[PDB]
RNA sequence: GUGGAAGUCUGUUAGAGUUGGUGUCCUACAAUACCCUCUCGUGAUCUAUGUGUAGGGGUGAAAGGCCCAUCGAGUCCGGCA
RNA sequence: GUCGGGUGAGAACCCCGACGGCCUAAUGGAUAAGGGUUCCUCAGCACUGCUGAUCAGCUGAGGGUUAGCCGGUCCUAAGUCAUACCGCAACUCGACUAUGACGAAAUGGGAAACGGGUUAAUAUUCCCGUGCCACUAUGCAGUGAAAGUUGACGCCCUGGGGUCGAUCACGCUGGGCAUCGCCCAGUCGAACCGUCCAACUCCGUGGAAGCCGUAAUGGCAGGAAGCGGACGAACGGCGGCAUAGGGAAACGUGAUUCAACCUGGGGCCCAUGAAAAGACGAGCAUAGUGUCCGUACCGAGAACCGACACAGGUGUCCAUGGCGGCGAAAGCCAAGGCCUGUCGGGAGCAACCAACGUUAGGGAAUUCGGCAAGUUAGUCCCGUACCUUCGGAAGAAGGGAUGCCUGCUCCGGAACGGAGCAGGUCGCAGUGACUCGGAAGCUCGGACUGUCUAGUAACAACAUAGGUGACCGCAAAUCCGCAAGGACUCGUACGGUCACUGAAUCCUGCCCAGUGCAGGUAUCUGAACACCUCGUACAAGAGGACGAAGGACCUGUCAACGGCGGGGGUCUUAAGGUAGCGUAGUACCUUGCCGCAUCAGUAGCGGCUUGCAUGAAUGGAUUAACCAGAGCUUCACUGUCCCAACGUUGGGCCCGGUGAACUGUACAUUCCAGUGCGGAGUCUGGAGACACCCAGGGGGAAGCGAAGACCCUAUGGAGCUUUACUGCAGGCUGUCGCUGAGGACUCUCACUCCGGGAGGAGGACACCGAUAGCCGGGCA
RNA sequence: CGAGUGGCUUGCUACCUCGAUGUCGGUUCCCUCCAUCCUGCCCGUGCAGAAGCGGGCAAGGGUGAGGUUGUUCGCCUAUUA
RNA sequence: ACGACCGUAUAGUACGAGAGGAACUACGGUUGGUGGCCACUGGUGUACCGGUUGUUCGAGAGAGCACGUGCCGGGUAGCCA
């Protein structure tokens, strides 16, 4: 995780980028298939190793609260 | 690092050169324009009055 | 004294210009004649330098290859609608009239034709409130209640991107490299720890403006410098 | 166990720098040098060439620092005896 | 360097040989910039050269640079210029928009050349051999021709293919050494043409419900393994090239590790890593054409810049020569280069100085201070505290081992790879040289990496992530320009501008009276034009009505400037200091008082604390990690000291040669007193004093060097400040012109903005010109 | 209370020096003064002795090492004639 | 060019109720200062002899380099405390 930060930076900073990096390096279920087989690519860019769909999302999630909120209304 | 000698190494750039129109080695190489003639930067001749006490 | 920083920009020297020979493009909308037959399919989705925010790459129906500011959920295949008659599906873009109330719309025009000007940084996006046959009511990101011409166009969903601002830079040198993609001059030096001939804030043994921060809106340039024209500081109150 | 992250450690690798000796030198090898010690060395790193910003103006991670041995306002000639 | 010799009128330093040394990322090889003939030859030594000179980068006189395929030339990069357009009083000035051109010689892209031979000096350029590219012509072939591909690309880790080099085994050729039998060198051979193909991708077959595969990740019924196939690599293998070339000769064969080069897999980004010309796509023969410019040499402790033949500065590649070892480290040695980091001769060679070696006992007593020096050291095993943000602290600390020889075991395909075992054995000492940390605790500061005063400051200062406040909906906020115009901006509130604080953690109290900003405002005050009254046959002028911003007045606001006292059990002027911390890098008093520690401690640490004069983002407290930052203590060690000695190298001293500068009113062998503008070699009185020279350490010449940086003076200068004086930009506001029709209103036709366009939005406003009032250290 | 000597403290003055006479403390090295701390020789004592205390001659010699502090000064420690 | 001290005998005496406790003189030694000297002890001793690490001369023998000894041990003369 932060390990890599070392006993720098302090709590905080490391906490979120643990939490966030850990959040953003789960296997994600691809909207085109079901499979969790995303990974992100870059800021917001996100693939499927599986079907190889490319897609935009969030910068560190495949999915955002209020981009899942377009879908509803 | 010194001001003086040490950076006096540094130099080896060719700037000024021997100018087409007036024979001078005044033709910047880099801006095309002679310091001492004008040549690059009017076709009028580089000239002026303080160039001599002003009375003469 | 010598004229501050902010006095520098506006001369728009290297230091203060933006990386543009190395921006993409210009993520405007396209003309569209009229009636919708206007159709594209991403092709792929790229970074954008300038935004720090994804974006997509479109070919369209009549051969024109152009990137889109794209919005969240937008992958390789999809085909995107760009006309009156587009489909209301995240993605497509059309005028406001005729977007339902209550759709979450980004890159909404200022000005008919214009391109877009509203909502366009990561993960934001404007909310189409309401409709009317002189009047579009749209509240943009920062709460306002913007009223637009209804023929302003507009793209469906938020900006991809989201929640960038949710982790710490951490370190400086993070910080520097995305800096490095602006046209800014970083890092910032406070002005009370410069000399008085270059701050207004300058000077004085220990460090310190001597002087009030909130500054008037009249005050010329090389003395707007602190909270200009604040209509309060704190938190309190 | 694997993996190999890091403005991560050691390091006179290249390369960059300069804490102390208040050493040597101080009509010098040198108008900023020499030696030992010391610091950095995958990065906000170092470096070459090209290119841009010009004088009440630049440039400045700010020391009134730097802008060709000179800068709390360059240099040249002129105003000027 | 030394011994011989060569040349010469003349030889320490010009040349030959021998012996002795120096340089190994350089003192070797190729080059960029820059220099410009310094390059080669002959003849010279007046000049230049740290001495000499027969020598030379010097002087005289000649000579030397050869290209279709190496650069330029071509392309475009940041960006520059020219023309047009516009601005400007104007231009050699200035921004946009068009067009065109310019912009890369090591080191961006790019049609094509290799090997050998030759000269005093050139050489992929000449010559020999072999080859290749483009264009054009002719001929045959071909109707395809433009879609696509390439040029064309970041950082980190890594597999696979693979040449050179190096090394190992054995053979061949030559050399060296001579108790052995060892040691060294060579054993060659290009471009190009032809051929081979691993990886990746895809197709057929197949039919896995748990198997396939990797260094690792991973893969699959949306079809795994296995089997077959299409496409498909090297600057690589193989064959030709080659009874070419090269070598005195032999003119090898296999292997390991494998730079170059080829091709894959993985990971990272609030960072996304050029473009264009060109090329491929798109056959073959023969012929012809391929012009123009560069080409020498140095590339540095003498060819560049630094006034110099300057210990400085100055880019690229040779990063795979041997031993060593982790190593592109040290040390030693090759290939190659050099004895020119260019004055020599002499004295056991004194004093004194620069570098340095060794010092008995004591062991920091030295000193502001352990400054300087030293101690420790590599690798393996054991073992490792407080504290902690759980990462770290940590190599904590502390303890043990370490060579050689003989024979072996284990891991691996193997290494000339690594890890161990048993026995034997030498030394004072086995990381034997070299290389190579001394350690521990307490306190202050800044969180950290990072930045800085080129040339006395590296820090606690600047930056930083993090925290916070302010402005702005884009025809915006902020900023540059006189204007035409422009940066921010291929940007749009998850933005970017303006400021403050400065990681995390626990927190951040009270005050809006003054000042600042902002909002409001019945009434008050508030300019000009127009309007009204008086005045003038008109005009000047006087007064009036109306009244914008602004002010008065009210309100909001302190993570806004800042403030949080004295008195009594409130007063100034709003409040009257809360959590915390506290004799502080803030405490005058002060060496405060108590304690610790020491023989003794103005220090340090802990506690107390009434704080001369702490205190919450003028941030408070606190804090792991970090630090050439400040202070203190301990262990270890030591010539820092007691207290100095002996030694080493270079100077110093004598000799040959070369050969300056500083300084100089004059006189001058002085000493003790006195006197004098009170700080005399020179005056007075005494004393002393034969002249000259060598070495010395520096008492004096208020020594030399610099028209005192301190202080004051001058109706001197400059930089900076502000509620100093006076002005000037700039902003806000009213008014007039632009400007039209029907104290509130509609419209469209100027004008503005959006749109490719039609058209839409706005609209007599806004922009712009003029003027008036307010603000106005931003500027003079 | 009165009278003096010194020129070690401090103050006063502005005579010398602003075309410069480099600060304090320390260190090293040399000479000197006496208003004597020790040592030599004396006188008195509220001098038995031992020892104190006070005084006189006397400048030959000696007057040291350490802890805080830049300190001078001073405080402190163990030695010392 | 010598200054000063300690100790012994005098003497547990004189003196004094006791406690305590001298001197003249003769001796031995220490310290500070001074001049000189090297038999003794100690230091040095890049004369010399030995051991040994890396590397080069093929091994051996014998050597160079590793800064004016690579490192370690011993040490004559001389100079020194
Ligand atoms: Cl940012
Ligand atoms: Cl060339
Ligand atoms: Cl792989
Ligand atoms: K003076
Ligand atoms: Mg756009
Ligand atoms: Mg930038
Ligand atoms: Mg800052
Ligand atoms: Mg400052
Ligand atoms: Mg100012
Ligand atoms: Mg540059
Ligand atoms: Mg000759
Ligand atoms: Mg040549
Ligand atoms: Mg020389
Ligand atoms: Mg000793
Ligand atoms: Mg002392
Ligand atoms: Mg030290
Ligand atoms: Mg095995
Ligand atoms: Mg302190
Ligand atoms: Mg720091
Ligand atoms: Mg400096
Ligand atoms: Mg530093
Ligand atoms: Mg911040
Ligand atoms: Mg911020
Ligand atoms: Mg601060
Ligand atoms: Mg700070
Ligand atoms: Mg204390
Ligand atoms: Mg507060
Ligand atoms: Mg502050
Ligand atoms: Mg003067
Ligand atoms: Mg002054
Ligand atoms: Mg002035
Ligand atoms: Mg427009
Ligand atoms: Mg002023
Ligand atoms: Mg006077
Ligand atoms: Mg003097
Ligand atoms: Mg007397
Ligand atoms: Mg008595
Ligand atoms: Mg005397
Ligand atoms: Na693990
Ligand atoms: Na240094
Ligand atoms: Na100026
Ligand atoms: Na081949
Ligand atoms: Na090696
Ligand atoms: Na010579
Ligand atoms: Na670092
Ligand atoms: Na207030
Ligand atoms: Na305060
Ligand atoms: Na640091
Ligand atoms: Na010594
Ligand atoms: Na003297
Ligand atoms: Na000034
Ligand atoms: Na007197
Ligand atoms: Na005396
Ligand atoms: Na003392
Ligand atoms: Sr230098
Ligand atoms: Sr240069
Ligand atoms: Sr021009
Ligand atoms: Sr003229
Ligand atoms: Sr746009
Ligand atoms: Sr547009
Ligand atoms: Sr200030
Ligand atoms: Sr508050
Ligand atoms: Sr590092
Ligand atoms: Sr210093
Ligand atoms: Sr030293
Ligand atoms: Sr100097
Ligand atoms: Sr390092
Ligand atoms: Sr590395
Ligand atoms: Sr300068
Ligand atoms: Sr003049
Ligand atoms: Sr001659
Ligand atoms: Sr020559
Ligand atoms: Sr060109
Ligand atoms: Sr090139
Ligand atoms: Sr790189
Ligand atoms: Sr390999
Ligand atoms: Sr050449
Ligand atoms: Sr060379
Ligand atoms: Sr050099
Ligand atoms: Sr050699
Ligand atoms: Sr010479
Ligand atoms: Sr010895
Ligand atoms: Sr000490
Ligand atoms: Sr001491
Ligand atoms: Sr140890
Ligand atoms: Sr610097
Ligand atoms: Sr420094
Ligand atoms: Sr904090
Ligand atoms: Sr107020
Ligand atoms: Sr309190
Ligand atoms: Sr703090
Ligand atoms: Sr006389
Ligand atoms: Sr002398
Ligand atoms: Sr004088
Ligand atoms: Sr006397
Ligand atoms: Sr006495
Ligand atoms: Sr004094
Ligand atoms: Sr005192
Ligand atoms: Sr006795
Ligand atoms: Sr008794
Ligand atoms: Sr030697
Ligand atoms: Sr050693």
């Amino acid at each position: 995780r932060s390990g890599r930060f070392g006993a720098r930076y302090g709590r905080v900073s490391r906490r979120r980028v643990a939490e966030i990096e850990s959040e953003m390096n789960e296997d994600h279920a691809c909207p085109n298939c079901g499979e969790d087989r995303v990974d992100r690519q870059g800021t917001g860019i996100w693939q499927c190793s599986y079907c190889d769909y490319k897609f935009t999302g969030g910068s560190y999630k495949p999915e955002t609260p209020g981009g899942k909120t377009v879908r509803r209304s | 690092t010194g001001a003086g000698t040490p950076s006096q190494g540094k130099k080896n750039t060719t700037t000024h050169t021997k100018c087409r129109r007036c024979g001078e080695k005044s033709y910047h190489t880099k801006k095309k324009v002679c310091s001492s003639c004008g040549f690059g930067k009017s076709a009028k001749r580089r000239d002026y009055e303080w160039q001599s006490k002003a009375g003469e | 004294g010598r004229r501050i920083q902010g006095q520098r920009r506006g001369r728009g020297t290297s230091t203060f210009r933006a990386p543009s020979h190395r921006y993409k493009a210009d993520l405007e909308h396209r003309k569209v004649e009229d009636g919708d037959v206007i159709a594209g399919t991403v092709v792929d989705i790229e970074h954008d330098p300038a935004r720090s925010a994804p974006v997509a790459a479109v070919e369209f129906e009549d051969g024109d290859r152009r990137l889109i500011l794209a919005p969240e959920g937008v992958g390789v295949g999809d085909e995107l609608q760009v006309g009156v008659s587009a489909e209301i599906a995240p993605g497509n873009t059309l005028p406001l009239a005729e977007i339902p109330e209550g759709v979450p719309v980004c890159n909404v025009e200022s000005s008919p034709g214009d391109g877009g000007k509203f909502a366009r940084a990561s993960g934001v996006n404007a909310q189409l409130l309401t409709h009317d046959r002189n009047v579009a009511v749209v509240k943009l990101p920062s709460g306002e209640m913007k009223r637009l011409d209804p023929q302003c166009r507009a793209t469906i969903g938020v900006v991809a991107g989201g929640g960038r601002t949710d982790k710490p830079f951490v370190k400086a040198g993070n910080k520097h490299h995305k800096m490095k993609a602006r046209g800014t001059k970083w890092p910032n030096v406070r002005g009370v720890a410069m000399n008085a001939v270059d701050h207004p804030f300058g000077g004085g043994g220990r460090q310190h403006p001597g002087k009030p921060k909130s500054i008037s809106r009249n005050a010329p340039p090389g003395r707007k410098v602190g909270d200009i024209a604040s209509k309060r500081t704190g938190r309190g109150g």
